């Protein structure tokens, strides 16, 4: 249940070693490919003319072991930043060596630390070194929680521990991992190893590696606490961050020698067992996460049969919509008039009927009498809904394929109910929709939903940064990937600031000169240090009265699928200082053809206006 | 099978030559510890008193008296090593794994009775060799711990060193033992003075050796003495000695009190690791290479 390694330094014999690593239960073994204390010498003889072979071979495994068990570690005296020319020389070729060593043997993963502020000729190797040859292995960056250099014993004499709060000195960790991943221009082959020690640190160092590539967590032996019986076991902190890690699916990694009575492992399974159960929206989006998708646009676009089928297994959200039609018909006709007034029911945009069987649930609870009409423009969802029509509802439901914009009504309506929303709300273009339906609407009719909201947060994630900087295609704009909103369940992300809300539309619009086109300016206070790479997008409505649904995460309706977050990215991610606002601007634009969005960040620093004139995003009209 | 790359050479009392080596490249990684009576007779296999084979390679290695033999191991353990009491075996006493990573540097306090042992973990532990327990465990570095020398006449100070850049000078006495004594390049090898208990030498590693003085950490002399980085420095037994420092630039020098250069060996083709001078004839100087060399030196004094 748990994917671990172990770490080794000491590899006398490879295959005994990996035998016992395996007894032991670790699915993979991070040893060195060349002898760590073997230094070697490339510029000066004699000792540049070493004769015998320089490592173990390759035969000592199946091409399948070095392929899904071993994992490289780089030689702890290869220095590259070293301030002797002569170091940095050697270990330059050492690093190539190494690394080529690895790519010989097609190992899955290697380990490389980040030890010092300065490594910038070992980012220049390291990008070297992916820039020549076919080889495609990860390349993890060792880098601890806390520095070795602040967690030490505070036992020297005339050099003693600071004993005073350092907010961004107690972060430094974080720009070591900043500065290389930014000089190796965000490779996707480089990701975090991170070191785990046995005092955590503040929280506020702990948050700055959310949104970060993590791929593995160092545990050393040193930092288990030993039980009653004997067994290692970890403090209530320390859990806190290993079920953080273990929604990230890292491999865990065991270092150092043996402290206790593997038991080590075992206490890992325990805790990976006891995590909470994964509720229904949890269990939907597994596999969803983090995996960019296009917004759907179901005005213009017809929707496929098996996007209908996903969108009608929600039961909350049909439930509310159930209900607030409920409490509709009790208001709309009292209990004297039950059988005098029929209802005007109109569903605008009925896919294939979900929002039809509600309104029949609704009438029956509700006991008041209704005449339906099922409005689509997908001729194939309507070819479901006359099917249906036939064999089940019958003149009770008076199917129409039309577009609803340009259906000419029989009678005026007492409710129109429509489902036109997006994750931001009105991006599906619902506003001019239910616009061009006010018309067939009685002068007191009700619109089910009668007010929607959207609502933006700042998010902080290289990891989304990175997989936006992978939507690059040939023949179009080579940054237009930046400037359209992406629907994603995003989740190695870290929200910088509350949602706020966005944009408000309500209907009936009884306004003339209405216009759905806004501007609004956001202001986020950030309360922590980081970096920006895009604004987080969620929605909230009022069906009727008091009956709401939500995607906002605070208010979230519980166990509702039918929607994800959005995301709208920035071209050139921004460095947030402690106690910075973030300041953003939205707008909401259009023509008589298409509608879009356009925005930018105006605070600490400007953005480039995104989408200007929907060049690189519209959603038709 | 075998290992070719010869780490430590120390001659005990009499003058029988301890040989530490471990096998740094090819199938196995293991190391060996052997003994020599007849000094003239190494790296010769064959024509040795006592060998043993250890599971892991042998990074550092000391003469607990005269039958016992300290050895820091890169699995992570310190060993006690002794010879039988007729002199041709060597059998195991203890083997603790207390650090995490390659125990590199080992030295044994004045009593002989405690050690100092300097990891690739950052730590540095003191050791009851009788009681075979860790004393005191000390992280008051922040890098590798390159070097860890003993105070020749004192049981509690001892200097250490490391990729931290620091030499901290420790007297267990004191609530807080470690102190920095600086003067640059990293320190590699520390070598305590035989008459001044109070003066010391290092080496950096852009080949530059420093005479060091406990009281004032000023005016300090010092000299280029190799190309590449300083492995290790060893005092002569005369009653004013001489200085061996060996070198990754495979060369060995001597050199006086003033620094200046007495002696120059290019006999070694690999690195050379150890030097250590004969109980018997003060002016022989034994140092052992990478290259499994053993080279017997004629020091011109
Ligand atoms: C101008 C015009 N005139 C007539 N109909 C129109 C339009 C524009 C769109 N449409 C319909 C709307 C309908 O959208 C849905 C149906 C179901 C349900 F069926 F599952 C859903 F769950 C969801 C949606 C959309 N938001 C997410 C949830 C789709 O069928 C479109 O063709």
């Amino acid at each position: 249940r748990v994917s671990s390694g172990r770490d080794l330094n000491c590899v006398p014999e490879i295959a005994d070693t990996l035998g016992a690593v395996a007894k032991q239960g670790f699915d993979f073994l991070c040893m060195p490919v060349f002898h760590p204390r073997f230094k070697r010498e490339f510029i000066q003889e004699p000792a540049k003319n070493r004769p015998g072979p320089q490592t173990r071979s390759d035969l000592l495994l199946s091409g399948r072991d070095w392929n899904t068990l071993i994992v490289g570690k780089l030689s702890p005296w290869i220095r590259p930043d070293s301030k002797v020319e002569k170091i940095r020389r050697n270990s330059e070729a050492a690093m190539l060596q190494e690394l080529n060593f690895g790519a010989y043997l097609g190992l899955p993963a290697f380990l490389l630390p980040l030890n010092q502020e300065d490594n910038t000729n070992l980012a220049r190797v390291l990008t070297n070194h992916i820039h020549t040859g076919h080889h495609s292995s990860m390349f993890w960056m060792r880098v601890p929680l806390v520095a070795p250099e602040d967690l030490r014993d505070d036992i020297i004499e005339n050099a003693p521990t600071t004993h005073t709060e350092e907010y961004s000195g107690e972060e430094k960790t974080w720009m070591w991992w900043h500065n290389f991943r930014t000089l190796c221009d965000y490779s996707k082959r480089i990701a975090v190893a991170l070191e785990i020690g046995a005092d955590l640190p503040s929280n506020h160092v702990i948050d700055r590696w959310l949104g970060e590539p993590i791929k593995a967590a160092i545990l050393p032996t040193s930092i288990f606490l030993t039980n009653k019986k004997g067994f290692p076991v970890l403090s209530k902190m320390h859990q806190r961050l290993i079920f953080r890690l273990l929604k990230l699916e890292v491999q865990f990694i065991i270092t150092g020698t043996n402290h206790h009575s593997c038991s080590y492992l075992q206490y890992l399974e325990y805790l990976s067992q006891n995590r909470p159960p994964p509720n229904a929206y949890e269990l939907f989006a597994k596999g969803y996460e983090d995996y960019l998708q296009s917004p759907l646009q179901p005005l213009m676009d017809n929707l496929e049969s098996q996007t209908y089928e996903v969108f009608e297994k929600d039961p909350i959200k049909y439930s509310q919509y159930q209900q607030a039609i409920y409490k509709c018909l009790l208001d709309r006709v009292p209990e004297e008039e039950k059988d005098t007034n029929v209802q005007v029911l109109m569903v605008l945009g009925a896919g294939r009927g979900p929002l039809v069987n509600a309104s029949l649930r609704a009438a029956k609870q509700a006991d008041r009498r209704i005449k339906l009409y099922a409005v689509e423009k997908n001729p194939n969802a309507v070819v479901t809904l006359e099917n249906w029509q036939f064999e089940e509802w019958g003149s009770q439901v008076t199917v129409v394929s039309s577009d609803t914009r340009e259906w000419v009504a029989p009678e005026k309506a007492d409710i129109i109910v429509s489902e036109l929303l997006g994750s931001f709300a009105d991006n599906e273009l619902s506003p001019e929709c239910l616009d061009g339906a006010q018309h067939f609407l009685k002068d007191d009719g009700v619109s089910i939903p009668g007010e929607y909201t959207s609502f933006l947060a700042p998010i902080s994630s290289s990891k989304l940064y990175n997989e936006v900087r992978a939507c690059r295609e040939k023949d179009r704009d080579p940054e237009a990937q930046f400037e359209m909103p992406y629907v994603v369940r995003l989740h190695n992300f870290h929200q910088l600031s509350a949602p706020q809300p966005c944009f408000t539309f309500s209907h009936p619009n009884r306004d003339p000169m209405i216009d759905n086109n806004r501007y609004c300016t956001l202001e986020f206070p950030v309360e922590v240090n980081t970096v920006l790479h895009g604004f987080a997008g969620y929605f909230e409505t009022v069906l009727y009265q008091d009956i709401t649904l939500s995607i906002r995460p605070e208010t979230h309706s519980p166990g509702m699928f039918s929607w994800f977050p959005i995301l709208f990215p920035i071209k050139q991610p921004i460095t947030v200082r402690e106690g910075q606002t973030i300041c953003v601007r939205f707008w909401r634009c259009s023509n008589s053809k298409k509608v879009w969005y356009e925005w930018a960040v105006t605070a600490p620093v400007c953005s480039a206006i995104h989408n200007p004139t929907g060049r690189s995003y519209t959603i038709g009209l | 099978c075998m290992e070719r790359q010869l780490e430590a050479a120390r001659y005990r009392s009499d003058g029988a030559l301890l040989l530490g080596a471990s096998s740094l490249s090819g199938r196995c990684w293991a190391g060996s510890l052997w003994l020599f009576k007849d000094p003239c007779a190494a790296p010769n296999e064959g024509f040795c008193s006592a060998g043993v084979q250890t599971e892991a390679g042998v990074a550092d290695l000391t003469w607990v008296g005269e039958r016992g033999i300290l050895v820091a191991s890169d699995s992570g353990a310190v060993e006690l090593w002794e010879l039988d009491e007729n002199e041709t075996l060597i059998v195991s006493k203890f083997c603790k794994y207390e650090h995490d990573d390659i125990v590199s540097t080992v030295s044994v306090l004045s009593s002989g009775t405690q050690a100092v042992s300097g990891s690739k973990d950052i730590c540095i532990k003191v050791w009851d060799l009788a009681q075979q327990v860790v004393l005191s465990s000390y992280r008051a570095h922040a890098a590798q711990v390159t070097c860890v020398a003993a105070s020749p006449h004192k049981d509690s100070v001892f200097l250490s060193c490391s990729e931290d850049n620091r030499i901290l000078l420790w007297d267990t006495r004191c609530p807080k033992p470690a102190s920095q004594i600086g003067c640059g390049y990293l320190p590699t090898s520390l070598a305590w003075h035989p008459q001044q208990s109070e003066v010391f030498v290092f080496g950096d590693e852009n080949g530059t050796v420093s005479l060091v003085d406990t009281k004032s950490t000023s005016c300090v002399l010092s000299s280029a003495v190799h190309s590449q980085c300083v492995t290790g420095l060893v005092f002569s037994p005369h009653s004013v000695p001489f200085l061996a420092s060996l070198s990754e630039d495979c060369s060995l020098a001597v050199l006086d009190s003033s620094l200046s250069e007495l002696f120059r060996s290019q006999a070694h083709r690999d690195f050379v690791r150890d030097a250590t001078w004969s109980p018997l004839n003060h002016s022989l100087l034994t140092t052992v290479g990478w290259d499994h060399q053993v080279v017997h030196h004629v020091v011109p004094t």
